Order: structure tokens, then C-alpha cells, then sequence
């Protein structure tokens, strides 16, 4: 973040789910993703629900 | 309304995501309530035709059957109102209330059946 | 047959507090409910002679 | 906050559950507590659910 002068910046963590624009600006690029370690980031979330994965769900598969 | 299939749902905390149909949680509520008044008129019947000793007393186990399902369903119908919420809960327990249903209507009035091989 | 009721109506009970377990602010005052009802089964069960004279 | 600058300051809202602290950052005071206004307070010690409550306990008592 840039103070009012503009020959220092400040460092500071403005959300950890908005997409990284500019280095003085912060704002999100879409919804329901996560910055992932490629330069585009905010983006790549796939469906968080296993097929038959978990076995919190095998009560109503044996009965 | 729609086919369905209302994918990335949006939640308070972006965290993760979950698949869903399009409003598969408050309008299939109507569809239910359009077997409920059915089962209710059927367990009407069923006080009405409960004194018939006929088919080994089957009157009594069809009054029953539609006794269990008719609990079940009155106690089914509110937690999946009130568990609208969340997806995985609210598969699981509508999947049980529906194996429930579908294992005592086989075991109350299939018991005659099963009783005399 | 009023004991198989009852066991019915448990089995029945059984998965509606397993699922209202879940975010226990309302399960701490539905649990009074609960009981309220199952006590009101088995005086059912137990009175349907006496309901019946 | 205190930029790079000596003479001001930046006005930024932190965390509400932060106490009144001096102008250099807001002070907490742990998980679960709540500071006050008046003199940075943290105490919010109340009771779980008063018996015959007007709020889902009235109908249970009575049944």
C-alpha cells in the first residue's frame, strides 16, 4: 500500500482470497477460487466432492 | 424451473465448493407435500378399514405400515427443511429417512410373507 | 404391540437428534423436546389400556 | 498506524474484537474475550440459558 508520499510502500496482507492485480492494488478476479503457484492464480478450484472417496457416506451405500 | 445441476455454490466463507442442483432443497418440499395428503388420505383409509381380519389379517398390517411411514415422514419433513443448509448432511439423512421407509414398508408388510415362507 | 411401537417411534427419534446434532445451539434446547416426547410415547404405551376404559 | 512518514498517521479499522489500545496498534486479549469502550474491559461472562427463558424455553418447560 502506498502512504501518502510515494517513495515508500507499506507491506501488508490486504485478503488472502483476492486475486493479486497490481503491487498497489487488491481486488478479486472471479468467485470460489484460490490463488494457486502459477501467474495467473485465482483460478484452478475443482468440485470438493469425492466420488465414493470418504467413508462418512458408506452407511447409506450398504444399506 | 430448470434441469438442474446448479454447480459452484457460493457459501459465507470461500473456502470450498459444493454440486447441486438447481433448487433441489426447498421445491422438492411441494413434490413431497404432493405424496403426503396421498399417504394421509391411504392412513385414513387405513383407520377406517382396520377392523378386517382378511388376507391373515392383512388390514392391520397395511395400518401399520403406513403408521411407520407416516411418523417417518412427519419427523423427515421438518429436519430436512431446517438442514437446507448443508449438502452432505442433508443427502445423508434425507438417504437414510428414505432407506428407513423403504425397509419398514418391506418388513412390516412383508412379514406374513416372510412368516410363512 | 404397543412395545413395538415404542421401538419404532425410538428408531424413528434416533436419526432426527443424530442429524439435529449438528450445531448444538439448537440441539441443547431441542433436547428437552425430545425427551418431552419420548416420555409422552411411553405413557402412550403405557396408558392405552387406561385411555381405553 | 504509522507509515513511513513521522508526522501522521493512516486510519485503519483492525479487528473489532481488539481492545482500545495506544495509537501504535490495537491490542487483544485472547480467544474468547470481548474488551469494552470504557476502560478495555474483557471479561463477557454470561449465562448459558436462564431457566423458564422467554427464548426456546418457555415451550419446553411448560410441555
Amino acid at each position: 500500500v502506498q502512504p501518502g508520499e510515494v517513495c515508500c510502500w507499506l507491506c501488508i496482507p490486504c485478503q488472502p482470497y483476492e486475486y493479486r492485480l497490481d503491487e498497489f492494488t487488491c481486488a478479486d478476479c472471479g468467485l470460489g477460487y484460490w490463488p494457486n503457484a502459477s501467474l495467473t492464480g485465482c483460478f484452478e478450484l475443482p468440485q470438493e466432492y469425492i466420488r465414493w472417496g470418504d467413508a462418512w457416506a458408506v452407511g447409506p451405500v450398504t444399506i | 424451473e430448470a434441469p438442474g445441476t446448479g454447480k459452484e455454490t457460493a457459501p459465507e466463507r470461500r473456502e470450498v465448493v459444493t454440486l447441486r442442483c438447481n433448487h433441489r432443497d426447498a421445491s422438492m418440499l411441494g413434490s413431497l407435500a404432493y405424496n403426503v395428503l396421498l399417504i394421509a388420505l391411504c392412513t385414513l383409509y387405513a383407520f377406517k378399514t382396520r377392523k378386517c381380519p382378511e388376507n391373515f389379517n392383512e388390514a392391520k398390517f397395511i395400518g401399520f405400515t403406513m403408521y411407520t411411514t407416516c411418523i417417518i415422514w412427519l419427523a423427515f419433513l421438518p429436519i430436512f427443511y431446517v438442514t437446507s443448509s448443508d449438502y452432505r448432511v442433508q443427502t445423508t439423512t434425507m438417504c437414510v429417512s428414505v432407506s428407513l421407509s423403504g425397509s419398514v414398508v418391506l418388513g412390516c408388510l412383508f412379514a406374513p410373507k416372510l412368516h410363512i415362507i
